[PDB]
């Protein structure tokens, strides 16, 4: 695992020793090389995980997330360099350093064998994101957004720390292998109920769960493009990964402790899909769609079936890629017209046809068109829910209908109709933007040929 | 993508198929059931002696 | 002719050297977990006439 | 292909044709610049009927706010030419 | 579409608009030309029955009753011209209309083709740039201090003057731009 | 008679498409040719019993030559 | 062909009728079949012959990996991590093998349904009962274990079923 971590660390002195006009080129090239190297972790053994050492291990769940992070870094660099052109060399190097530190913390988080190290890195991811949002955000609400993002996370995460140290004291270990092999049932008691809550609420708020999701629109809208990319693509999946790791020791309590969370997730996915229908800001719609998809992931994790975990893993990967692509698409238009209002710029298909094609493909993947992996995950989760209870199909179908509705609503509003007359500064699409959209979309379609790479350990 | 497509079958699916073929052939060649409702041998299980 | 281009492009070796060093450290870490080499009931084997270890 | 491009001469000839097929107008008396209210002694209802006849002739509707001011054949020809982008 | 609207419609304008709407809906009801002509002359006679009324109150009441009759007896599916706001071809060619400022973003290799067109476009741009200041000055001169009262614009009055605010009216893309 | 058609600039999208196709083909045509040559001249292995007293290498439990390599 | 075992994947003797023409009109399907043969099946056969000639010059083998039988989870003491790990690996391997067995039986059922045509309801009863037996066994073995399954949970499920069956048998013995 050091063969991935050490080059990521080497990215720091390499970008701090580069010339003022070569930082983007060097960082992009070596980030792509690191992603290529990290692609070798997909070879999984089946029966058990790849245990490199006492500190790190790789699973069929961790490997797609690691590859997604390593692949997302170069796309973040490509998206960032346009709006940072006027910045000084030192501040651009600091921004790239923030991105590299975030990547390092993420790659170490997904491979830790022990839960305290996972917690330490999972909290350490906060600082670079907070710095990025509050320093390179564009509006004045970035400060309030950063405060929300920090405190919503910490209020859930601190009880997790207390629960983890208590569990290590009572059991003697927190190593995930020992945790799994020496699992014992949780009795029906108030102490066990509060232990369950302390082990669950941090990952709940990172998803986010409906009712604890208010930080996400603020943080995702007010962050720069790279910050939004990493928030939607990767940082939302930390909660799901933590849930999959932690629910091993929570049985059989989850059988009834999951009822309020399932109810909240289903009704709130309906609510957020409905909210997307009346939104004046283009980024907030994407944020709320992310909330709905993560609510579906929460249901999948809560029901505790192999098909549910497979669908949840597929949906996490697909949602990460699709949300990153949608955020980049919105950012291109924002850079054109310097406003996030959806109806300001209309009929962009007449002026930008290839970008309209990218918009159409992203909208089609957002509504989970077959045989894309988005629908693979969603269908697996829906089938698992149907096995859990036949009445879930009503809510699943309603959510599907509303998702198609607002996806095509966004597409029609932004791309169709007639152009706004007074707006006359819409230049032809750059090679960088088209390449960024292609690099987002092509892995999505290529993953359809080999769906088992992202289905997870339960495959 | 080429590297991922040509990844060696470490997941043991072809091996599992061949093992299943061998087991099925052996079991229906002798009239034995294809699968037992008991995963582990009842002879190595020591249940509590009294149930009442 | 190569002095100046080396001085302005030497940064392109840091990441490959880090990769090589990481592989080397991974092998060293593997070297510390040989307690059960050729000792598992499933994979215990008789050594070949010339081989010294089953894996390294 | 579709119909040949329209020309100013054709528009004027068709307008004069429609107006000469109107009974309340003398064919000899009628002229391109002949005012409807003043020279032909017509009223507003006759102008509305003329506008409707022009719409039926050219297969397109003229809004009431614009049709109110078409008081001579030349104005109708100019309106039709400018709407269908006829420049020669 | 081309004329600046007034603050309100007179009784005469409302009367003519009701006449035209009634005639069009009657034509929708009366498909054939001869029957439509017969009933249109009947409508014209009934309409001229109160042509010379002097009491404005009773004329207004007649107009209201006629509007109620039209609404009750209107055609639910009246004939609409294809390019009209309700027609089947209303906004069909809007996707083919590209604004003229997009031609400035063309690559020089694209402008290598069509050289004379772009030279004439340069001529038009110089004309607009040399007329804009005079247009603004004329608009400032011919405007009351309390702002404009209507949406009407004055014509050119000098030797080499162009009517103010003419660029986006003259440079419409087309009605069939492709 | 011929009139000018006002269109947005198509040079840049076409150039991006040519560049992407060029690089993808530059890297993927040699791979396709190599895969075809390997498949034609070095076929897949065929299942055989393990000979007496012989222990195979770990890569000898797979049949495609590329996967074996 | 002989590539796959015909006992694991059996099929009926494939009875086909002989053509018995009743009219002097020429059969277009036969002429089209001859054209297809001469234009497609011969070049493809020649290309395959050349490919096999090239393959014969380079012959190498790959082997099926054999796994020893290690003690299962029933004969591991409560806190012996190594025996537990090896038993769990063996149990997971057996789970995969059982999944593949069920897959083979399902393939047999599907092939029977397609082959028998309009008489599948009568001529596929044996495949149906085979699938019923294997499905019941697989369900009893592995159903309701949920995610995070293990050999210990399978053993607990088996022991619960054994206790229920023993109680039922004992209460029937007194009847
Ligand atoms: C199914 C047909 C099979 C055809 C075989 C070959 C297909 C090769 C295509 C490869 C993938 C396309 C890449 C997408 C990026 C866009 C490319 C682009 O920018 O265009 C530049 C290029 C240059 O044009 P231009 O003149 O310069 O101007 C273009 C303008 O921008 C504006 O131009 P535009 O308006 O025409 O837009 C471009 C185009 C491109 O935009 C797209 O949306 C195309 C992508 C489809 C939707 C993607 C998400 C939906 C989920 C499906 C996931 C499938 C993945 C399978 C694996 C893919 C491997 C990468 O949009 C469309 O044509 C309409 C989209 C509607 C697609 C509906 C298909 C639904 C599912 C059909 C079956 C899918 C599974 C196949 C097997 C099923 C069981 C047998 O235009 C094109 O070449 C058009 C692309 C061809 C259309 C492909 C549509 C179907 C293909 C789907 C995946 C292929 C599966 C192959 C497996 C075997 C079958
Ligand atoms: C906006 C989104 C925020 C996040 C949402 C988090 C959801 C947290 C809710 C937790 C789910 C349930 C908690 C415990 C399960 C049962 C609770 C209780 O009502 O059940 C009965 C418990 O009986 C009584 O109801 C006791 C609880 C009454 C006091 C709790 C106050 C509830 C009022 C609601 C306050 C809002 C809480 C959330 C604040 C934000 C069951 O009867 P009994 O079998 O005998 O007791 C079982 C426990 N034993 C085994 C130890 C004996
Ligand atoms: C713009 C112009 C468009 C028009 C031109 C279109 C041209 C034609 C397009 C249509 C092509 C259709 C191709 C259909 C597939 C053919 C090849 C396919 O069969 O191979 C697949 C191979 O797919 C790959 O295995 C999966 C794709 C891997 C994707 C990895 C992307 C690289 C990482 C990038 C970053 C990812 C970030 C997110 C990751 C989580 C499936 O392999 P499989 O049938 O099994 O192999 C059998 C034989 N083997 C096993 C010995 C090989
Ligand atoms: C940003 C919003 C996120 C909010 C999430 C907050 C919820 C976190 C879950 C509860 C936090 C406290 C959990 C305590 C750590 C668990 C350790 C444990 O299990 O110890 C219990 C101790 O249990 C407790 O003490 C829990 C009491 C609660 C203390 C603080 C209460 C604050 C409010 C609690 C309810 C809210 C929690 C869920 C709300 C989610 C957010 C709305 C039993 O230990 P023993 O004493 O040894 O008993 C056995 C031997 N006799
Ligand atoms: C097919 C279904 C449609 C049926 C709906 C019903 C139709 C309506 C039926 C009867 C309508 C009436 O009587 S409506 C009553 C009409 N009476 C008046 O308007 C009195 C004052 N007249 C004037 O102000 C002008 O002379 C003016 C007439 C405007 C002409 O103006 P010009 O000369 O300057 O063009």
């Amino acid at each position: 695992m050091l063969k991935i971590i050490i080059p990521t660390t080497m990215l720091l002195p390499m970008t701090w020793m580069s010339k003022h006009n070569m930082i983007w080129i060097n960082a992009t090239v070596h980030s792509l090389l690191i992603s290529l190297i990290s692609l070798s972790l997909l070879n999984q053994l089946g029966e058990n995980s790849l245990n490199f050492s006492l500190t790190f291990f790789s699973d069929s769940l961790s490997a797609p997330l690691l590859v997604l992070t390593t692949w997302l870094l170069p796309l973040m660099l490509m998206a960032s360099q346009s709006h940072l052109s006027k910045e000084t060399t030192t501040r651009k190097k600091l921004y790239i350093t923030m991105l590299i530190l975030l990547q390092l913390f993420l790659i170490m988080t997904f491979t830790a064998t022990e839960l305290i190290l996972f917690y330490i890195l999972f909290e350490a991811t906060l600082v670079p994101t907070l710095i990025i949002i509050t320093r390179w955000g564009n509006q004045t609400e970035r400060l309030n957004a950063g405060l929300y993002f920090l405190f919503y996370t910490l209020a859930g995460s601190l009880p997790l720390l207390v629960a983890l140290v208590y569990i290590q004291n009572t059991t003697g270990s927190l190593n995930f292998l020992i945790i799994h092999y020496w699992s014992h049932p949780l009795s029906n008691s108030w102490s066990n109920i509060f232990m369950w809550l302390a082990c669950i609420m941090a990952f709940m708020v990172k998803m986010p769960l409906y009712g604890l999701h208010l930080w996400l629109p603020k943080a995702h809208v007010e962050a720069p493009i790279a910050g939004s990319m990493v928030l939607a693509a990767v940082l939302l999946k930390l909660g799901g990964y933590g849930m999959m790791r932690i629910t091993t020791i929570l049985n059989p309590l989850t059988n009834y402790m999951a009822y309020p969370f399932l109810m909240l997730s289903m009704w709130g996915m309906i609510m957020t899909s409905s909210i997307c229908l009346r939104q004046t800001d283009l980024k907030s719609l994407i944020a709320y769609s992310s909330v709905s998809h993560m609510a579906l992931v929460i249901v999948a994790i809560m029901i505790q079936t192999p098909w549910s975990f497979m669908g949840a893993t597929a949906l996490m990967i697909a949602h990460g890629l699709t949300s990153s692509m949608l955020f980049c698409l919105a950012n291109t238009n924002y850079e054109r017209v310097h406003s996030r209002t959806m109806i300001l710029a209309r009929g962009l298909q007449t002026l930008l046809p290839l970008m309209a094609t990218w918009w159409l493909v992203a909208s089609l993947t957002n509504l989970a068109l077959p045989p894309s992996i988005n629908l693979i995950g969603e269908l697996f989760i829906i089938t698992a829910s149907f096995s859990w209870s036949n009445i879930t199909i009503i809510l699943m179908g309603m959510n599907m209908m509303i998702t198609a509705l607002y996806s095509l609503y966004m597409l029609i509003t932004t791309q169709r109709g007639k152009y706004t007359h007074h707006i006359n500064n819409i230049k032809p699409s750059f090679t960088r933007e088209n390449a960024l959209m292609a690099l987002h979309i092509l892995p999505l379609l290529l993953l359809t040929l080999n769906p088992k790479m992202i289905l997870g350990p339960l495959y | 993508s080429t590297f991922v497509a040509y990844l060696p079958d470490y997941r043991m699916q072809e091996w599992a198929r061949r093992e299943a073929e061998r087991l099925v052939k052996y079991r229906e060649a002798n009239g034995l059931p294809l699968m037992e409702s008991n995963c582990f041998d009842p002879n190595k299980i020591q249940l509590p002696e009294d149930e009442d | 002719n190569v002095l100046q281009i080396v001085r302005d492009h030497w940064v392109h070796i840091l990441v490959p050297v880090g990769f090589v060093f990481g592989c080397y450290l991974d092998r060293r870490s593997d070297e510390k977990l040989t307690a059960f080499r050729n000792k598992s009931l499933l994979f215990k084997r008789e050594l070949r006439p010339n081989e010294e270890v089953t894996w390294k | 292909s579709d119909a040949p491009p329209l020309t100013l001469e054709a528009i004027k000839d068709r307008v004069l044709y429609v107006l000469k097929l109107y009974d309340k107008i003398d064919p000899e008396k009628l002229s391109v610049n002949s005012h409807f209210m003043k020279d032909l002694g017509l009223d507003s209802l006759d102008q509305v009927e003329i506008i409707m006849a022009m719409e039926d002739e050219f297969g397109f509707e003229i809004p009431d706010i614009d049709a109110e001011k078409l008081m001579c054949p030349q104005e109708i020809v100019d309106y039709i030419a400018d709407k269908k982008d006829v420049y020669e | 579409a081309f004329s600046a609207p007034a603050a309100y419609l007179t009784h005469q304008q409302k009367v003519l608009r009701l006449y035209k709407r009634a005639l069009r809906h009657l034509e929708s009801w009366c498909v054939h030309r001869d029957k439509y002509r017969y009933f249109a002359c009947l409508m014209r006679a009934r309409f001229d029955e109160h042509k010379n009324e002097k009491d404005m109150v009773k004329a207004t009441q007649l107009l209201r009753q006629a509007e109620e009759e039209f609404w009750y007896g209107q055609h639910p599916q009246p004939y609409i011209f294809p390019e009209s706001p309700g027609g089947t071809s209303y906004e069909r060619y809007e996707c083919y209309k590209v604004p003229e400022w997009c031609l400035d973003d063309w690559h020089p290799s694209e402008k290598a083709m069509y050289p004379d067109y772009f030279a004439k476009r340069e001529q038009w741009k110089r004309l607009r740039r040399e007329s804009w200041e005079r247009e603004v000055k004329q608009l400032q001169e011919e405007t009351p201090p309390g702002g404009p009262r209507t949406e009407a614009l004055p014509p050119a009055r000098k030797e080499g003057d162009l009517p103010p605010l003419w660029w986006h009216i003259v440079t419409r893309p087309r009605e069939r731009p492709m | 008679k011929r009139l000018f058609i006002i269109k947005p600039s198509g040079f840049y999208d076409r150039r991006f498409l040519k560049l992407m196709r060029f690089y993808i083909l530059l890297t993927g045509i040699p791979v396709a040719i190599g895969i075809t040559l390997v498949n034609v001249f070095i076929g897949e292995a065929e299942l055989a019993d393990i000979p007496e007293g012989y222990v195979p290498e770990h890569w000898e439990y797979f049949k495609h030559p590329i996967s074996r390599w | 062909p002989d590539s796959w075992d015909k006992d694991v994947y059996p099929e009926p003797p494939r009875r086909t009728p002989a053509p018995a023409p009743q009219t002097s009109l020429p059969n277009p399907v036969t002429y089209l079949t001859k054209i297809f043969d001469l234009l497609v099946d011969r070049p493809v056969t020649l290309a395959r012959e050349f490919i096999e000639q090239q393959h014969a010059k380079n012959r190498y083998y790959y082997y099926h990996r054999e796994f020893r039988r290690v003690p299962d989870i029933t004969e591991c003491e409560e806190k012996d991590i190594l025996c537990m790990f090896e038993a769990e690996m063996q149990w997971r391997r057996d789970y995969k093998v059982d999944q593949e067995i069920v897959n083979i039986i399902q393939e047999r059922l599907k092939a029977c349904q397609q082959r028998e045509g309009e008489s599948y309801r009568q001529n596929c009863a044996k495949e149906l009962e085979q699938f019923t037996q294997v499905s019941k066994a697989f369900q009893d073995r592995y159903s309701d274990l949920g995610a995070h399954y293990s050999a210990r949970k399978c053993l607990a499920k088996q022991k619960q079923r054994m206790l229920a069956e023993r109680k039922a048998a004992k209460e029937a013995a007194a009847a």
